[PDB]
C-alpha cells in the first residue's frame, strides 16, 4: 500500500527516467534474462541475444505499461486489467518471476539515476513496482 | 560457481568497493525498505527515518562487519556453507532470522553496487554477483537444511 | 486484489464463522504457536499455556479485527490504519508470520467448516487473508 | 526432521486413515486453483480451466496418488528424507525448475487437506508434527539447490 510520500517520490523518480524508459526496460530484460536464466522460458519465441531487437521492443513494452501504472497510481486494478489477465489467466507467471525482473529495474534505475536513488525513493520504487506485481499476477476478473 | 571470466570481473570489482560505505549503505537500505528488519536492531539505536538509519554509526559500525563477510566468501567460492557455519547458526538457531532476509540484503547489496559504480556495474558483471549472494543465501540457511 | 465472487466467498465464508469467532481465532492462534514456535517471540508478555485466558481474548479481537476487515474490504487500509501503525509501525512484524497465521487460519477453517470450504472459497480466502496481511505489515501512514 | 515418538505416533495413526485414491488429488488439485501458476507446469493435464475442471480432472486425481506416495516414503524415513528424495530433488530442480517456495506451497495445501478430511480429530498438536513433516519434505525435495 503506497503511502503519500511514496507516491510523490515515484512520480517524480519516473518523470527523471524521461525518454530513457525503453531504454531501462530493455535492460532490466536483459539483466534478468542473464542473471535469473529460468526467466527465459516465458519467452521461448523470442530472440534473447545481446542487443536483440525483440528485447528492446519488449522492454519498450513494459516501460510503457509501468508508465501508465505511475499515471493511475490509485487506480492501478482498472488501469492494469488488460495486462492482469494477459500474465494471470493466460501466461500464468509465477510471481517470484515479478520480484525478479523488479530487482533487475531497481539495479537499473539505480546504475542510471544515482541522484534520484536515494533509501527513501528505494523504498518507495519497491512497493511501487510490487504492486504492480501484486495487480499483475492477481486474477480479479 | 564463477566462469574464469565471471571470476575476473568480480573480483576486479570488489577491489574498488569502498569498505568505509558500501557495509553501511546496505544495511540502512535494508533497514529502510524492508523496515520490520529494523526489529532486530533495537539497541542500535534511532531507525525513525531514512536519514535517521543511514546516519546510525551502529548501523554503518554494523555494515562493515557484513561487507568484510561477503568479502569471505569470495575469498572461498568454493566451501561456502562451512565459512559461514558459525554465522548460519547464529543467524538461524540464536536470532531466527527467517531466511528469505538474507535473500534481501544480497539483493539491496547488488542495488547498492550498482548505485556506487553506474554502467561499469553491467548485466554479465550483475549475473556473477548475483550467483555470489544467493551462495552466501545459502551457505547462511546451511542450518536450516 | 480481489475479485467480486471472492468477496462474496470471504463474506459467505467468515459470515458462518458467526458466535465462534473467538474460537476459531482462539484456535488459529494456538495452532501457530505450536506449529511455528518462533511467531511466540512477539507475545513474551503473553502466557501462552495451553487454554490462556489471554491467547483465547487475543484470538477473539483478531477474529473481530477480520471480522472488521471483512467489513471494509474495500477499504482497508483505512479501516485498518491503527492496526497497521502497531504491527508495521510499532511491533515491525515479519511478514512471513503473516503467511504463518494466514495458513493457520485456513487450517482451523477447513477443520471447523469443510461443507464451505470449497477450493474456490480456499483461494478467496488465501487471497483475502493475503490482502489483510499486506495491509498490516506496511507503512502508508 | 525430529518427530518425538508421540507425534509419530500420532502422525502415523491419522495417515493410516488417508483415503489414498483422492488426497493426493485433493491437495494437487487444490495447489493448481490456489496457486494458479503452478498449472504451468501441468499443460499436458488439459481441463484445468475451472475449480470443477480440475478437481475432476482425472490426470490431476491420477498424478495426486503419485506424490501421496511420496509424502508416504517420506513419512517411513524420517531420519534421512534426503537420500529418500535424492531422485525427486533432482528432477524439480534440474531437469524441472521448480521454484521451492512451490514446494513449502504444496505441503501446507495437503495440510489444509488433512485437516478438511478430519476435522477435529486434526488438532494443533498433529497440525504442529505435519508441519514438521512437510518442511522436512520441501526441504529435501530442494536439496538440489543446497
Ligand atoms: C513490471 C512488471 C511487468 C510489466 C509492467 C509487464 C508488462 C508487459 C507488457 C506491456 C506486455 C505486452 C503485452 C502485449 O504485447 O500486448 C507484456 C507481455 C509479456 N510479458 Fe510481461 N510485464 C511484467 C513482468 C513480466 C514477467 C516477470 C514476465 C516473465 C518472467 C513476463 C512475461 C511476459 C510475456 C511472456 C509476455 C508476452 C510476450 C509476447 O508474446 O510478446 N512479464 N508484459
Ligand atoms: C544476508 C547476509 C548476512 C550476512 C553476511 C550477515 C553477517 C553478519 C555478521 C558478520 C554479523 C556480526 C557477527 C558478530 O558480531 O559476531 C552479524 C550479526 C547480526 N546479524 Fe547479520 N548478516 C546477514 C543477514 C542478516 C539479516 C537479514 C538480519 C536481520 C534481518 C541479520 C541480523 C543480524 C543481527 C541482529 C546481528 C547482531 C546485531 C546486534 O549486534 O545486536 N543478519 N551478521
Ligand atoms: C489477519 C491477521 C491479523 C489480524 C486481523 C490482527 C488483528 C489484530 C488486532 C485486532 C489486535 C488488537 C487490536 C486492539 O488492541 O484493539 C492485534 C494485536 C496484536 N497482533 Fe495482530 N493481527 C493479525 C496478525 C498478527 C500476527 C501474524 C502477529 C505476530 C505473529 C500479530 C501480533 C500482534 C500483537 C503482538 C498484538 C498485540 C498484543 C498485545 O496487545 O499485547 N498480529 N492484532
Ligand atoms: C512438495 C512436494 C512434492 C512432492 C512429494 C512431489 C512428488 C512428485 C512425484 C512422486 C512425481 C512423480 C515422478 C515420477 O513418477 O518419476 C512428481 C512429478 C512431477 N512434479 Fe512433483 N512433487 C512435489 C512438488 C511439486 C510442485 C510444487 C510442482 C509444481 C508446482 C511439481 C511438479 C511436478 C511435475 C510437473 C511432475 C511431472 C508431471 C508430468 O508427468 O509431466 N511437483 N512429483
Ligand atoms: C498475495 O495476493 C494478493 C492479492 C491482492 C489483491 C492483494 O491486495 C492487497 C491490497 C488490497 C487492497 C488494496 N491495496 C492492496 C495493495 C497493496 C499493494 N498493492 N495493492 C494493490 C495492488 C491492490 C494482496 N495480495
Amino acid at each position: 500500500v503506497l503511502s503519500p510520500a511514496d507516491k510523490t517520490n515515484v512520480k517524480a523518480a519516473w518523470g527523471k527516467v524521461g525518454a530513457h524508459a525503453g531504454e531501462y526496460g530493455a535492460e532490466a530484460l536483459e539483466r534478468m534474462f542473464l542473471s535469473f536464466p529460468t526467466t527465459k522460458t516465458y519467452f521461448p519465441h523470442f530472440d534473447l541475444s545481446h542487443g536483440s531487437a525483440q528485447v528492446k521492443g519488449h522492454g519498450k513494452k513494459v516501460a510503457d505499461a509501468l508508465t501508465n501504472a505511475v499515471a493511475h497510481v490509485d487506480d492501478m486494478p482498472n488501469a492494469l486489467s488488460a495486462l492482469s489477465d494477459l500474465h494471470a489467466h493466460k501466461l500464468r507467471v509465477d510471481p517470484v518471476n515479478f520480484k525478479l525482473l523488479s530487482h533487475c529495474l531497481l539495479v537499473t534505475l539505480a546504475a542510471h539515476l544515482p541522484a534520484e536513488f536515494t533509501p527513501a525513493v528505494h523504498a518507495s520504487l519497491d512497493k511501487f513496482l510490487a504492486s504492480v506485481s501484486t495487480v499483475l499476477t492477481s486474477k480479479y476478473r | 560457481h564463477l566462469t574464469p571470466v565471471e571470476k575476473s570481473a568480480v573480483t576486479a570489482l570488489w577491489g574498488k568497493v569502498n569498505v568505509d560505505e558500501v557495509g553501511g549503505e546496505a544495511l540502512g537500505r535494508l533497514l529502510v525498505v524492508y523496515p520490520w528488519t529494523q526489529r532486530f536492531f533495537e539497541s542500535f539505536g534511532d531507525l525513525s527515518t531514512p536519514d535517521a538509519v543511514m546516519g546510525n554509526p551502529k548501523v554503518k559500525a554494523h555494515g562493515k562487519k557484513v561487507l568484510g563477510a561477503f568479502s569471505d566468501g569470495l575469498a572461498h567460492l568454493d566451501n561456502l556453507k562451512g565459512t559461514f557455519a558459525t554465522l548460519s547458526e547464529l543467524h538461524c538457531d540464536k536470532l531466527h532470522v527467517d531466511p528469505e532476509n538474507f535473500r534481501l540484503l544480497g539483493n539491496v547489496l547488488v542495488c547498492v553496487l550498482a548505485h556506487h559504480f553506474g554502467k561499469e556495474f553491467t548485466p554479465p558483471v550483475q549475473a556473477a554477483y548475483q550467483k555470489v549472494v544467493a551462495g552466501v543465501a545459502n551457505a547462511l540457511a546451511h542450518k536450516y537444511h
